[PDB]
């Protein structure tokens, strides 16, 4: 699995918690394709 | 520069449900900027996983675990057995 | 620790060069780190990430170095 560039990923939001905070996570457009994805941020 | 967090610093969480109903079991650190090299996201359950009464959803493997001893789960529901005051709602 | 060099003024020199300072016994247990870019590790337990061979390239966390293109070179 080669490292993925800006193209094969979309940035999706996690589920809202009780306090109301979400995490911006980066998801491969199709399952199983790369590693070293950008770190999720608030 | 950052760490390679063990099982103790990264927690699984589901992404927002899309129109079709697919979720990704993305790995999230407990606090921002603490580790890198998180496990790759995998397919989650189709936005309708409902564990039966007495079970809780285990994120490591997406299945309903039978809980522990001396503890109850109430399942996908609620109960209003207490009536000292009017319950909220 | 002290590193010191004093050069005698003999009217002539090549400076002393120091690399890979490794001090053991500090801070008790430490955690694992992803391999730096351009370095790869094959099996678990590596105390260091081996350098990828020339004409090959790699990135962070890779277990192997991907081959490079024909029209490209890499030290
Ligand atoms: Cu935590
Ligand atoms: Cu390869």
């Amino acid at each position: 699995l080669h490292a993925c560039k800006e193209s094969e990923y979309h940035f999706e939001y996690t589920a809202c918690d009780s306090t109301g905070s979400r995490w911006r996570v980066a998801v491969p457009h199709s399952p199983g394709l790369c590693t070293s994805l950008p770190d999720p941020v608030k | 520069e950052l760490h390679a967090c063990k099982e103790s610093e990264y927690h699984f969480e589901y992404t927002a449900c899309d129109s079709t109903g697919s979720r990704w079991r993305v790995a999230v650190p407990h606090s921002p900027g603490l580790c890198t090299s998180l496990p790759d996201p995998v397919k989650g359950t189709e936005c309708s996983f409902s564990c039966n009464a007495g079970e809780f959803l285990d994120m490591k493997d997406q299945s309903c675990k039978p809980c522990a001893e001396g503890r109850y789960s109430l399942g996908t529901g609620i109960r209003f057995d207490e009536w000292d005051e009017l319950p909220h709602g | 620790l002290y590193w010191r060099t004093t050069a005698f003024s003999v009217w002539s020199s090549k400076p002393v060069l120091v690399r890979n300072i490794a001090i053991t016994g500090v801070a008790y247990t430490s955690e694992c780190f992803p391999c730096k870019p351009g370095t790869y590790a094959a099996k678990q337990g590596s105390p260091f990430c081996k350098l990828c061979p020339a004409n090959y390239y790699s990135n962070k966390g890779e277990t192997s170095c991907h081959p490079c293109d024909a029209d490209k070179y890499s030290e």
